[PDB]
């Protein structure tokens, strides 16, 4: 993991040389006044795109972010099944499963996973 | 409870939290206990079409969610230095343990929210808030043999929540610094004997109980709307106001009973000085429990001309009356009770 | 009648809570995000402008 | 000295993000991003005490459940904010 | 001599944390943070296992609070101060020079690692999160993954009840 | 008599329940920096 | 271990001064930094760094004249004549009473406060002579009601213990 | 709303009507039956509308006769001073006090000037109230339509209608105000209106076609009145209900036919506002989920002593509006103990129940 570290740094270091080198290398012109503006397709913006933007999957979020952490406690029984009790195993995996079955299955039944509109 | 199944289910996984927190022989469990009873009351004590009780539910959420990350805190820490559950002599970190279920319980000088965000809720929210939610923090402080933190935190907690109740007319913030006045003798018999305080649990959720059902039930969120609160008898709304004078500590009314066995068991164990100290607050809450009691006890008064019947639920008035008697006539099954031998 | 029992000079400001424990949420105006399909724009055929 | 030499780091990093929890902020989500914060110093000091002892780690991702858990109750605090309110600033709800 | 500097970098950007009102800089911040705190943990155990779920789990919180972000405060100055560079570059510089000359057998954690367990342990000689991770489908506490199963479904139905997604999209001044 | 008695007691506790009224005031942030203070004052002595 | 780690009361009264001094000014310095903690934030902000340190100031010093004066008032009281009593502290709290009115300029709370703190300080003459203490230790703690063995209510089964009460 | 004729007879339910006079719906009882079962196109309320003598009652039954709906005519004040026992109170002013005597619609017709008489329109409202959860009480529960003769939301234009004639002061509106405020919210706006447009003279001519004594006799229905209740409704009311209800405004001054009223409705798509969740036309009747109608059911069958009970709130500023305190006790002495309201209704032995010492039932939703 040490090794890891570093060779992430030197994958990091070479990016930076290899933009440093795209920029050194690059056609040096002079700015013109409406050449760094933003495109928005040809035409003056009316507005920045720093202005608040409407959010109509939400719910999908944050149901994303329930199943995520429901996904960390899947991946142990890769390795638990041949070290412990298979009656046990069995009755926490399908039960999982089903329980997660249940909630997207109601949450379909009730037309939660379309987006707001 | 009212109009959903969904939060009869959020009262049932409130009451699994619960049960969790107070059985746990360890303090992660009783951590993640409370972290089940949050999830649980977060939904109720929400609605879209009140501009405050999102707010109270934010501030809940809040205070709940700093004071449940400091409990963690001080419990590994409590757990890295002294490696089982408890500890042999007492440290700070038991006394962080300690603060950081003073900020759940809503107990001066923690208190600040408690009041402040109880004029956002409803009744019944509020009476599973200083009734039931009150379980889980309360029965963790008897795990701690702290006497100068719980006692600073009884002399502030009677002090302030007899004090800061003269002030507020609205209902729900004077009963809120009612609670919070009698938290303080629920914690100065946590340090004595903890059947006495779940005595004086029981019967100060009883009379909570009983005094939430006639604010919830004719919508008294004021108090001149007690004023203008019509009945058709002067009689009853007499008898039906003498619950503050029981809730006040005076005999021979019930709560009499739960204020002179917290008096009894603590003259018993040979304090004195903070028990004289609770004698000059439960007068002040006496007196802004009169300030209700002038909406009765006066026969007559210039009342609103257009109101002519006034209108009430079936089983929840039924339920209300029941316990209303109990209230006034509840001294009369004091040879009945057994536990307190 | 008053907000409070006793009034004091930044209290007494206030006004008094709804005897109905529901406050409605007011309906504000929204502005929403104004973007053009310009004429670069290769859906808009080379010579459209749609503003949405 | 043992207390400070071990596991005395995440104490003072837990009361940096407890500071930052309550620190004057304009908005609610900067508050939810301290609440990560300090989930993050809780697991370190939590990850030291379950790797004192040999098997017990499995703990260490219950208190991610309930944690993120937390994190999703704050969102969805954060989106019932728009349904009474316009904002989410601090100074816009009410103080009482 | 690695987790010295992982000591100093937490340090660094914490002080860089507490200092930031912008909540993409708290956002970028936090991300280094996890970053560094998920290679910290791995130190201390045999495997390599609760970084990497850490990781998956602070990388889908966060970017749901990117669309919050957007959302909410999407329009925000950013300030930057000379006078935090400067600090956080003296504490940098002064804490890898105070771990350059630091003796880091004192420094070094006393939990053991999957080497520093001895050669007699024949637990240690197994697949490497079996028996750590063990526990979670044994007797004694399937019970409490029962119980976590059942309290992320409430979490999700308490989701829906409070976010209604019939009331419209969420905005500023919606 | 009336001074060290019931009149200017009441009016006495009318002025600390005005006082602690506007304790009540503020934001949440206050009350909850000043557990976190608290909180920082019991860690402060676990060094000492 | 040193001179700030004193008590008021580990010598007889009027044999030590500077231990009661420290003792007292501490217990008003805790009071005085724990009531401008829960103030400056509170109510009355100061809203800058040299004013929060004058609300402090305000906050603690008459604090410690309070204990200065009533520790300076009992130790005068107490080696002017031969006996220890109670009107010692009587005219050590009405000293303090006097601190008060100094002050908030005003001699009313000045004596009203001197007539409380000397009841006060006569009531713990009282305690400290006569034995008693104002918050002891607990001597009958309850855990629980009667039977609190016989109400284990668990579904698992009990292991056989490792333990017995047989001598070997 | 398809009427009688293009049914092809009678309409059917399409479900079992809940008996909810007799059975107490509440959360429990939810969960075994719904409330989104029964709705059909003809479970829509209606609201005719207009001035004093428009002929509303004819035409209201004739509507509720064709489109086989429920009628609801306008609430009096003989719900009140007429019990359940046929007893009229109105026989008790020689004990009452003259702050506490009978006031009804004659006696504001006699006497507009009295200071009862903005009770009097405050009292309306809560009869009006009455109606309207009895009104919604209807289509949520049985599933068939309902119409009203006149709304709770048609009332403060009475209210105005006093206020600029001179008859209420700026204390009553206030009071009025507050009630209106804090009650109507709560209430679901209707989905179709219909209004009777008439000229200012041509109903003072339809009070020539009643003959009865006090509304000849009287001073209220004059030019300016009228006047004021046709700008108050046409310039108020009507453009506020509109956002929500499809007004249908007819002229009335002939006698006119139910039959082509019958038959504009059916012209009406009721479906195009469906296509958008956010619409301000039946804003308030649409429910995404069935939880969410039973919730609206449960809100409108257990919660009426709520929502009547929302009506006490204190207002001690004005003297119209203040009962005194002896003249408070001699009404109750007079009033509680006159013949047919000793008791509850239920329970009276002096009007000849029997069989009161096995009797425990009490109803649902009534008056104590
Ligand atoms: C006990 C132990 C604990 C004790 C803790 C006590 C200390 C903390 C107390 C804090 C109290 C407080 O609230 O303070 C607030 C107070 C006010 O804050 P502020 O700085 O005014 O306002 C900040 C803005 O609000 C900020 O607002 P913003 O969000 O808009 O700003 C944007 C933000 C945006 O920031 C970001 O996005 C974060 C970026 C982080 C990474 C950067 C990497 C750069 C690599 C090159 O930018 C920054 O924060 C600047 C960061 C610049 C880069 C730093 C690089 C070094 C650190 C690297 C960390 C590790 C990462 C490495 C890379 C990893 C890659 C995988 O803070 C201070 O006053 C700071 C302390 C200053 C003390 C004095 C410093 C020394 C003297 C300076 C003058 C010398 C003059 C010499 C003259 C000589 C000639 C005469
Ligand atoms: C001032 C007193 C005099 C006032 C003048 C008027 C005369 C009144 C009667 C005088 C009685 C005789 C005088 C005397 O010395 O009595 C000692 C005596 C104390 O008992 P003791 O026999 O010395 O031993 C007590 C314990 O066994 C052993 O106690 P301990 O040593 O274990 O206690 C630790 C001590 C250690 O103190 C410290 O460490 C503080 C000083 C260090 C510097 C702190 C700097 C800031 C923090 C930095 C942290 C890092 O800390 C405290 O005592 C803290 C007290 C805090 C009180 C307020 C708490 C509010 C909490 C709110 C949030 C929760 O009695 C009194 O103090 C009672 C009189 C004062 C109350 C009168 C009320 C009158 C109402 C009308
Ligand atoms: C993971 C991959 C991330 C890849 C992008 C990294 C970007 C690094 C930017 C470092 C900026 C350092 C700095 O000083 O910033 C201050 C500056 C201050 O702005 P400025 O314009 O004042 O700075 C100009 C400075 N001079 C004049 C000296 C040239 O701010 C920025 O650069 C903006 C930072 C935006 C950060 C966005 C983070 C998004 C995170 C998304 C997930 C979490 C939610
Ligand atoms: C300025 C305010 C300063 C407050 C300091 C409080 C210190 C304190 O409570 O110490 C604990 C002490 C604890 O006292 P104690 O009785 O436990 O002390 C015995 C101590 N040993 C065992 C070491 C000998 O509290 C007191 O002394 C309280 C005394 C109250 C006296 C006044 C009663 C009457 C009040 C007016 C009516
Ligand atoms: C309702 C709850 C009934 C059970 C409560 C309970 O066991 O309380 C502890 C005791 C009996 O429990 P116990 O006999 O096991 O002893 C107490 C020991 N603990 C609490 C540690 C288990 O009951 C009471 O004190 C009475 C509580 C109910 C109030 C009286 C009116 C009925
Ligand atoms: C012990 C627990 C008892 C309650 C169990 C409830 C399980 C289902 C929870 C849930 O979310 O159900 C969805 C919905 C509830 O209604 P909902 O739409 O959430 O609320 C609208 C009114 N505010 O429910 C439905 O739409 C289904 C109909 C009601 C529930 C029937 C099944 C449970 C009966 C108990
Ligand atoms: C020596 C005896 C000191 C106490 C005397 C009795 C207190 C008392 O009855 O006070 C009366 C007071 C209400 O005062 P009231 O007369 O109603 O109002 C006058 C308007 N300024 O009522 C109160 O002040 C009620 C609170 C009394 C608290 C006493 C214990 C704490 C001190
Ligand atoms: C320790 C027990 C102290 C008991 C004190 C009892 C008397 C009291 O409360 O006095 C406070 C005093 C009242 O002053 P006032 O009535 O305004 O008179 C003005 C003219 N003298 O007000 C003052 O003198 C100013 C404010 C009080 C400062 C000195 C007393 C501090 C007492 C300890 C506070 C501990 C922390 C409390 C935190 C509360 C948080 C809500
Ligand atoms: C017999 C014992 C019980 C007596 C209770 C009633 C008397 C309480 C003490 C009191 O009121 O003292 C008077 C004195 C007046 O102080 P001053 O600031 O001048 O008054 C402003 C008037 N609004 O007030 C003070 O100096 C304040 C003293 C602090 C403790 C007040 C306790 C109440
Ligand atoms: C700039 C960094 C970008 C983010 C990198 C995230 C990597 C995955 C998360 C993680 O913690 O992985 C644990 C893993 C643990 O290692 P592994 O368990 O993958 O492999 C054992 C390792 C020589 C046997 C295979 O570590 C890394 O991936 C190193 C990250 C280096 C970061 C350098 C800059 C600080
Ligand atoms: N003061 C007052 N009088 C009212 C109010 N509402 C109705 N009235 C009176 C005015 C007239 O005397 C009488 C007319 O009743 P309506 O206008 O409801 O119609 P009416 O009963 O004539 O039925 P109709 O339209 O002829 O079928 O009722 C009100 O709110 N206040």
């Amino acid at each position: 993991m040490f090794s890891i570290i570093f060779i992430a740094l030197l994958i990091l270091l070479i990016t930076t040389i290899v933009m440093f080198l795209a920029s050194i290398l690059s056609k040096k012109a002079l700015i013109d006044r409406e050449k760094s503006s933003p495109f928005e397709c040809g035409f003056d913006p009316k507005s920045s795109s720093r202005l608040p933007f409407s959010l109509r999957f939400f719910l999908i979020t944050i149901i994303f972010l329930i199943f995520d952490v429901e996904i960390a406690l899947i991946l142990p029984m890769i390795i638990i099944m041949k070290y412990s009790n298979i009656m046990i195993w069995t009755i926490t995996s399908i039960i999982f499963i089903l329980i997660l079955l249940i909630g997207l299955y109601h949450e379909w039944n009730q037309g939660m996973l379309n987006w707001s509109n | 409870m009212f109009n959903n199944s969904s939060k009869i289910l959020f009262i049932t996984i409130m009451i699994i939290g619960t049960l969790i927190t107070v059985t746990s022989n360890s303090w992660l469990g009783a951590w993640m206990g409370l972290e089940i009873n949050l999830l649980s009351f977060i939904p109720l004590l929400s609605d879209n079409n009140n501009l405050m009780s999102t707010e109270a539910s934010l501030k809940y959420f809040l205070t709940q969610v700093l004071a449940s990350t400091v409990l963690l805190f001080s419990s590994i820490l409590l757990m890295l230095k002294n490696n089982m559950n408890n500890e042999i002599n007492e440290s700070f970190t038991s006394m962080i343990i300690m603060s950081a279920l003073l900020l759940k319980s809503g107990a001066a000088p923690f208190h600040f929210w408690f009041p402040n965000m109880m004029e956002g809720l409803t009744w019944m929210n509020a009476l599973m808030l200083m009734t039931w939610q009150k379980i889980a923090p309360l029965m963790l402080i008897s795990y701690l043999n702290i006497k100068y933190l719980l006692l600073i935190s009884v002399i502030l907690s009677v002090i302030i929540g007899a004090i800061g109740g003269l002030n507020q007319t609205s209902l729900r913030k004077l009963m809120a610094f009612s609670s919070i006045n009698h938290l303080g003798w629920m914690l100065s018999s946590l340090m004595i004997s903890e059947s006495i305080w779940l005595i004086y649990f029981f019967f100060y959720s009883f009379l909570s109980f009983v005094l939430t059902f006639m604010f919830n039930i004719f919508k008294l969120f004021h108090l001149n709307q007690l004023f203008s609160w019509f009945v058709n008898s002067k009689i009853l709304k007499f008898t039906l106001f003498m619950n503050f004078l029981s809730l006040g500590g005076l005999p021979p009314f019930l709560g009499f009973l739960p204020k002179w066995l917290v008096i009894q068991q603590l003259t018993l164990c040979n304090q004195y000085f903070m028990l004289t100290l609770m004698m000059m607050s439960t007068l002040i809450t006496l007196f802004f429990y009169l300030r209700i009691c002038y909406s009765a006890f006066m026969m007559n008064y210039f009342e609103n001309n257009w109101i002519m019947k006034m209108n009430m639920n079936s089983i929840n008035y039924n339920m209300y009356m029941i316990m209303t008697f109990f209230s006034i006539f509840g001294l009369f099954l004091i040879s009945l009770f057994y536990f307190m031998f | 009648s008053g907000p409070v029992m006793y009034p004091d000079e930044v209290t007494s400001l206030w006004t008094v809570p709804p005897w109905n424990s529901k406050v409605t949420p007011v309906e504000k105006s929204v502005r929403n995000l104004t973007l053009n399909f310009g004429p670069q724009h290769p859906a808009a055929h080379g010579v459209l402008r749609l503003v949405l | 000295m043992i207390m400070i030499l071990y596991w005395s780091l995440p104490m003072i990093l837990f009361i940096l993000g407890l500071f930052c929890f309550v620190s004057n902020r304009k908005h609610l989500l900067s508050m939810l991003l301290s609440l990560e914060f300090i989930v993050l110093m809780l697991f370190f000091m939590l990850f030291i005490y379950l790797n004192m002892l040999n098997y017990e780690s499995y703990f260490s991702m219950m208190f991610l459940t309930f944690s993120v858990c937390e994190g999703a109750l704050g969102l969805s605090i954060l989106v019932s904010m728009i349904r009474t309110h316009g904002n989410d600033y601090f100074q816009s709800f009410s103080i009482m | 001599m690695i987790q010295l500097m992982l000591y100093s970098l937490i340090i660094t950007t914490s002080i860089i944390f507490l200092n930031m009102i912008h909540p993409l800089a708290l956002g970028l911040t936090l991300l280094i943070q996890t970053i560094f705190v998920c290679l910290l943990t791995g130190l201390m155990t045999k495997s390599f296992w609760y970084s990497y779920i850490l990781f998956l789990i602070f990388l889908g919180g966060m970017l749901v609070l990117f669309i919050y972000v957007t959302s909410l405060a999407s329009n925000e100055m950013f300030n930057l101060s000379m006078k935090l560079t400067l600090f956080s570059s003296l504490i940098l510089i002064f804490m890898l020079i105070l771990s350059f000359i630091m003796d880091k057998t004192s420094s070094s954690l006393f939990l053991m690692n999957n080497d520093m367990q001895s050669i007699i342990n024949m637990n240690s000689y197994f697949m490497e999160n079996s028996l750590s991770l063990n526990k979670l489908y044994n007797f004694p506490t399937n019970f409490i993954t029962i119980l976590l199963m059942n309290y992320l479904l409430i979490t999700l139905i308490v989701i829906v009840k409070i976010t209604k997604l019939f009331k419209g999209p969420i905005r500023m001044m919606s | 008599s009336e001074y060290f008695g019931g009149q200017h007691l009441y009016q006495k506790l009318s002025m600390y329940s005005k006082t602690l009224f506007l304790m009540h005031n503020n934001s949440l942030k206050i009350y909850l920096l000043l557990f976190v203070f608290w909180i920082l004052i019991l860690l402060i002595l676990l060094f000492l | 271990m040193s001179l700030l780690r004193s008590k008021y009361y580990d010598h007889p009264d009027g044999e030590d001064a500077f231990g009661k001094i420290v003792a007292t000014n501490k217990y008003a310095v805790s009071a005085g930094v724990a009531w401008s903690m829960f103030d400056v934030l509170t109510l009355s902000k100061p809203q800058g760094y040299l004013p929060t340190l004058g609300r402090f100031a305000y906050n603690t010093g008459p604090l410690m004249g309070m204990a200065t004066a009533f520790t300076l008032t009992t130790l005068v009281a107490t080696n002017a004549r031969g006996k220890d009593d109670k009107i010692n502290y009587l005219i050590g709290g009405f000293a303090a009473g006097g601190v008060f009115g100094a002050w908030k300029h005003n001699h009313v709370a000045g004596l009203c406060a001197g007539l409380f703190l000397g009841i006060a300080g006569v009531i713990k003459k009282m305690s400290i002579e006569q034995g008693w203490e104002f918050f002891p230790n607990t001597p009958i703690k309850q855990y629980g009601g009667l039977n609190i063995a016989g109400n284990d209510w668990t579904i698992m089964a009990d292991p056989p213990k490792n333990w017995t009460t047989e001598k070997p | 709303i398809s009427g009688k004729t293009m049914r092809g007879g009678p309409r059917v339910p399409k479900a079992a009507p809940y008996p909810y006079k007799t059975k107490k719906y509440s959360v429990f009882n939810a969960i075994f039956d719904k409330t989104s079962k029964r709705f059909d196109e003809n479970s829509k309320v209606i609201c005719v509308e207009g001035p004093i003598a428009a002929g509303k009652s004819k035409f209201a039954k004739e509507l509720a006769e064709e489109l086989d709906m429920e009628y609801y005519p306008a609430v009096d004040l003989d719900l009140i001073y007429i019990n359940s026992y046929g007893y009229d109170m109105r026989k008790l002013d020689p004990q009452l006090p003259p702050s506490c005597r009978s006031y009804d619609v004659r006696n504001f017709c006699l006497d507009p000037s009295h200071d009862l008489a903005a009770q009097f329109q405050i009292r309306m409202y809560m009869l009006r109230y009455s109606q309207y959860i009895d009104a919604l009480q209807h289509v949520l529960s049985t599933g068939q339509g309902v119409v009203l003769e006149r709304s709770p939301y048609s009332d403060f234009v009475f209210m105005e209608a006093m206020f600029r004639q001179g008859y209420l002061s700026r204390g009553a509106r206030s009071v009025y105000n507050e009630l209106r405020q804090n009650t109507i919210g709560e209430l679901l706006k209707p989905h179709l209106v219909i209004y009777l447009d008439l000229p200012v003279d041509a109903v003072k001519k339809q009070i020539k076609a009643r003959n009865v004594d006090y509304e000849v006799q009287s001073k209220v229905f004059s030019d300016a009145y009228l006047s004021d209740l046709e700008q108050l409704y046409k310039q108020q009311y009507l453009k506020d209900i509109s956002t929500h209800a499809e007004l249908l405004i007819y002229d009335w001054t002939a006698g006119g036919e139910t039959e082509v009223v019958v038959e504009d409705i059916e012209r009406i798509d009721f479906n195009q506002f469906e296509a958008d969740i956010h619409n301000k036309k039946m804003l308030d009747w649409r429910f995404p989920l069935e939880a969410e109608w039973c919730e609206a059911r449960i809100k409108y069958c257990h919660e009426k002593p709520d929502l009547m009970n929302y009506f006490n709130v204190p207002r001690f500023d004005v003297p119209e509006l203040v009962r005194s305190a002896d003249d408070g006790k001699v009404w109750r002495d007079v009033w509680f103990n006159a013949p047919g309201m000793k008791y509850r209704p239920g329970y009276n032995a002096d009007m000849g129940d029997e069989g009161l010492l096995t009797k425990t039932k009490i109803g649902i939703n009534q008056g104590i």
